[PDB]
RNA sequence: ACUCGGGUGGAGGCCUGUAGCGAUGCUGACGUGCAAAUCGCUCGCAUGAUUUGGGUAUCGGAGCGAAAGACUCAUCGAACCACCU
RNA sequence: UCGGAUACUGAGCACAACGUUACACCGUUUUUAGGAAAAGGGGCAACAGAGAACCUGGGAUUAUAUUCCAAAAAGAAAUUGCAUG
RNA sequence: GCUCUGUGAGGCGAGCUUCACUUAUCGAAUGAAGAGACCAAUGGGUUUCGCGUAGUCUGCGGGCUAUGCACCGUCUCUGAACCAAC
RNA sequence: UUACCGAAUCUUUGAACGCAAACGGCGCAUGGGAGAAAUCCCCGUGCAUGCCAUAUUUCUCAGUGUCG
């Protein structure tokens, strides 16, 4: 019992709406302002956020954090009746790690409520010269470090089996951001066509 | 005429009741100072517009 | 997997939500007195019927089901009035297996 | 086929007292059926031969 | 002073058009898919008059195009719009009376109705009875058709625009005079509050800015700037010329 | 060529005139009245832009007016209440 | 069983939300809006519109009756709910 | 006038206008009901993250500009109609 | 009986708040009652909006937001 679904035929059995649905309003705001910023010139303090340390570098990184986690409130109460080395975390006691420079490697989070909080960072890490590197979410760094978000992490040090695992990373980190700071200072992001407007340019050059 | 929400009709019915000659007994007590009502109402006189 | 052009909000779970006699009213605050005027004397003989002031609020539902109870005795039919001057006032028929008249007496009228 | 009853009194009364048992019998007029009987037969014929 | 009349009309509270017996507003079908890329036939039901206006209102009744449900839908009908008719709207509907196809596939020089300014916004130029515009021109290359208003006034739309073919119904309604007061009564009935028209001058000085005096005449110019506070845009209304012409 | 009889029909902000709505004249009665605007006769409209109940909307430097500064609770060339006072 | 409400919609109104306002005692009347609880939020607004199952007789009153009447209900109905064979 | 106000390409003159752009903004329509693409780039870069060429730069890890590979990326003159037969 | 004050009682309303309202109207849910050949009927309690907190055994979700 095959069905025309010309026009003025058979009614079409209900096909997805999602892209011209009108969405719950926090839903295309969330959508348009995650349009609005890529096609806005973003400034390269701020862009350099949307540069970010490569997932392979990522991975092994977050994976280090994850060995040196902070003790557990459990343990913690259990260890002062008489601490383990770990990360340092929250965006106070990191920021001291940095200007103290006993940080050897720090771990800005891409994503932040205000970038405000952390948008100044990656230019306090090139100033101190601590290697430092952006990375995809706060998530991640969140739970890393067993929070469910951090702004930011820090390998102030660590025991001799990961020393050269953190070294390769330090170079595989700073290669990418520290590094390339003279570069970083430099590039102005966003102004990304749509590209419902960038194959519009596509096909109007096709023509010309 | 017949309508009437029975709110209304419970004020009428109040004033009604309330319509009444001070007893006879309450002129007897000592200190009494009550002779007549003085709040009594003549439907062809003071209305009650409800 | 959307099929409206407007957004409807998912249903999402729900979970599911001093008097000693609490029941103030009551046989004996439904029925108050009997009616003892010269028109109620006329159907309690003729029409087999007790007249009561009865509680304003109170409906006839709950007025023969209060005669049952007070009286112990059936009532056919219960068309109630609200006197001008406020109170109600039930016209109860009773059943003709249940005599008015020796039911009134006993009632002391 | 069709009584004139007030709806007050519709509720009650039998089925056929407001229709015909034919298609479209509390609804349409007999021609007006046999317009559409007519019409759905001959134009898909129609386009049953527009294939052709 | 005191509130002129037409600054009261701007309450619009006995001033708003009456309506209850208004049929709702009279427009072009929504600006469907199916319009953008095809045809809907909706057949005419009937010509309705809605009271307080001229042209004759038709009832097309489009088949929904996403669900089953017949959607009626009501537009000022073009003349020769009988019931029973198959209206064709859509971007490839047949050119004829009653069609409503995208302007710029309408041929230079035939005339349209219910033409609508913006694309989508479902017909607001040349709807009064008789009233039409005929297509001017194309120009395919940007897109734009220019159309002749029903005023002696040219215009340039969008060909995406769509138009009904054909004058307006009703036609010729003005040229019957009305010779009563009393029949003016009635076509203001369902119009609005509009009338009778007292004359200013026969008004007072609080009430209008030509009101008073002792012969009943304007003092001073009846031709009012454009710039005028409201209260004072009477008379002329930044008139470029006056008299008879 | 479409005219002359005769009927038919019942048109009209058509006529006479009730009801109703008015309110011209007597400058009549009354004029500390029946009445803080009434009475009498006369008169005007009375199929209409009519009259009318209920409901509802629009008011105070505002409303509403077929326009008399008319009307907006006996109050109007700016209601009434209270207040400043 | 009458009328009204339960239970219509109408000119209309306005809660909500939202917006505006120094301020909601404003405005739109749906809300830049996730309004379904088992496509367009809630409500109100007509005792002359829509709706609307009952009639008579009485020897039945001082006064009410389409309302009262008593088992031969003077009687005769229609009607709603549930249930019953 | 300024501001709202961004972005490219110009020219002119000592930041001014043309021209396109599009995310602000504005108007419209809509029950936000079908936009663009696949037709492929003076396009994108997190599973596409990558390579190769020349130029330069280097925290020796790679970068950057040009550039070409790949990959993102690919399919075709009134009737009735729904409740599906990966 | 007076005076005082702890325990209560405190009807319809009213910010009034379950929905209305010139309606002593009408709900939904919960428990009770009477009752009755269940339907009806009475009763108690909850049921307004906004916002904050919380989901303490961590509720159910929505987003071509960010990622994985
Ligand atoms: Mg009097
Ligand atoms: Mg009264
Ligand atoms: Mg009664
Ligand atoms: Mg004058
Ligand atoms: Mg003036
Ligand atoms: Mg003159
Ligand atoms: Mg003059
Ligand atoms: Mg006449
Ligand atoms: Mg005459
Ligand atoms: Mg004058
Ligand atoms: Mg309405
Ligand atoms: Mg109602
Ligand atoms: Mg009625
Ligand atoms: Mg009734
Ligand atoms: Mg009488
Ligand atoms: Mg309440």
């Amino acid at each position: 019992r095959p069905k025309n679904f010309g026009i003025g035929h058979d009614v079409p059995y209900a096909r997805d709406l999602s892209r011209f649905m009108r969405w719950p309003t926090f839903v295309t705001m969330q959508r348009k302002k995650r349009v609005l910023q890529r096609r806005l010139k973003v400034p390269p303090a701020l862009h350099q956020f949307t540069k970010v340390l490569d997932r392979s570098s990522r991975n092994e990184l977050l994976k280090l954090v994850k060995k040196y986690p902070s003790e557990t409130r459990r343990a913690r109460r259990q260890r002062l009746f008489d601490a383990p080395l770990s990360v340092v975390t929250g965006l106070q006691e990191v920021t001291r790690t940095i200007e103290k420079k006993t940080a050897r490697l720090v771990m800005i989070a891409n994503n932040v409520d205000p970038i405000e909080l952390v948008l100044w960072m990656p230019t306090l890490c090139r100033a101190n010269k601590v290697p430092y590197a952006i990375v995809k979410d706060k998530a991640r760094l969140g739970d890393a470090v067993g929070r469910k978000t951090a702004t930011c992490v820090a390998i102030t040090d660590v025991n001799a089996e990961d020393e050269a695992a953190l070294k390769n990373l330090i170079r595989s980190v700073n290669a990418r951001f520290l590094a390339r700071s003279d570069v970083i200072r430099r590039q102005w992001g966003g102004l990304q066509l749509s590209l419902r407007s960038r194959a519009e340019l596509r096909k109007k050059r096709a023509r010309n | 005429g017949r309508f009437k929400p029975l709110a209304i009709k419970k004020k009428y019915a109040k004033k009604l009741k309330q319509n009444r000659p001070v007893p006879y007994w309450i002129r007897l007590r000592t200190g009494n100072r009550i002779k007549w009502n003085e709040k009594r109402r003549h439907w062809r006189r003071t209305k009650l517009h409800y | 997997a959307y099929t409206r052009p407007q957004f409807r909000r998912p249903h999402t779970y729900r979970r599911p939500s001093m008097s000693a006699i609490s029941n103030k009213w009551d046989a004996f605050r439904v029925i108050r007195y009997p009616l003892t005027t010269d028109k109620a004397m006329k159907k309690i003989e003729e029409n087999n019927t007790l007249t009561f002031i009865v509680d304003s609020n109170a409906n006839k539902t709950e007025i023969k089901k209060a005669m049952r109870k007070l009286y112990q005795v059936k009532a056919v039919k219960v068309n109630t009035l609200i006197r001008p001057d406020g109170l109600k006032k039930a016209y109860i028929r009773l059943s003709a297996s249940y005599d008015a008249l020796e039911t009134a007496n006993k009632m002391g009228l | 086929g069709t009584k004139a009853l007030r709806h007050t009194e519709a509720r009650l009364a039998s089925r056929h007292e407001k229709s015909t048992s034919r298609p479209y019998g509390g609804v349409l007029s007999h021609e007006q059926v046999r317009d559409r009987i007519v019409r759905a037969f001959l134009i898909e014929e129609q386009r049953i031969v527009k294939r052709a | 002073g005191k509130t002129v009349l037409t600054c009261r009309k701007g309450n619009g509270s006995i001033y708003q058009v009456h309506g209850h017996k208004r049929l709702g507003p009279a427009k072009l079908r929504i600006l469907d898919y199916a319009e953008r890329h095809g045809f809907m036939r909706g057949v005419v039901k009937t010509i309705e008059h809605e009271p307080g206006r001229g042209a004759p209102l038709a009832r097309v009744e489009f088949r929904h195009p996403y669900k089953y449900r017949r959607v009626k839908e009501l537009m000022v009908a073009p003349e020769g719009m009988f019931t029973g008719q198959s209206v064709l709207c859509g971007v490839k509907a047949p050119l004829a009376i009653g069609n409503v196809l995208p302007l710029g596939q309408i041929t230079e020089g035939c005339i349209v109705c219910n033409v609508e300014a913006k694309v989508g916004d479902r017909g607001t130029i040349a709807r009064a009875s008789g009233d039409y515009c005929i297509i001017i021109s194309h120009n395919h290359e940007t897109g734009r058709t220019r159309l002749k208003l029903p005023s002696g006034q040219k215009k340039t739309v969008p060909s995406n625009c769509r138009a009904m073919i054909g004058i307006i119904a009703g036609g010729g309604r003005i040229e019957k005079p009305v010779l009563k007061a009393g029949n003016s009564f009635y076509r203001f009935r369902g119009k609005r509050n509009c009338w009778p028209k007292v004359r200013g001058v026969a008004r007072n000085p609080v009430e209008h800015p030509h009101g008073g005096g002792n012969h009943q005449h304007i003092g001073h110019p009846s031709t009012v700037s454009r710039h005028a506070p409201p209260g004072q845009k009477v008379g002329l209304i930044a008139a470029r010329r006056t008299g008879r012409i």
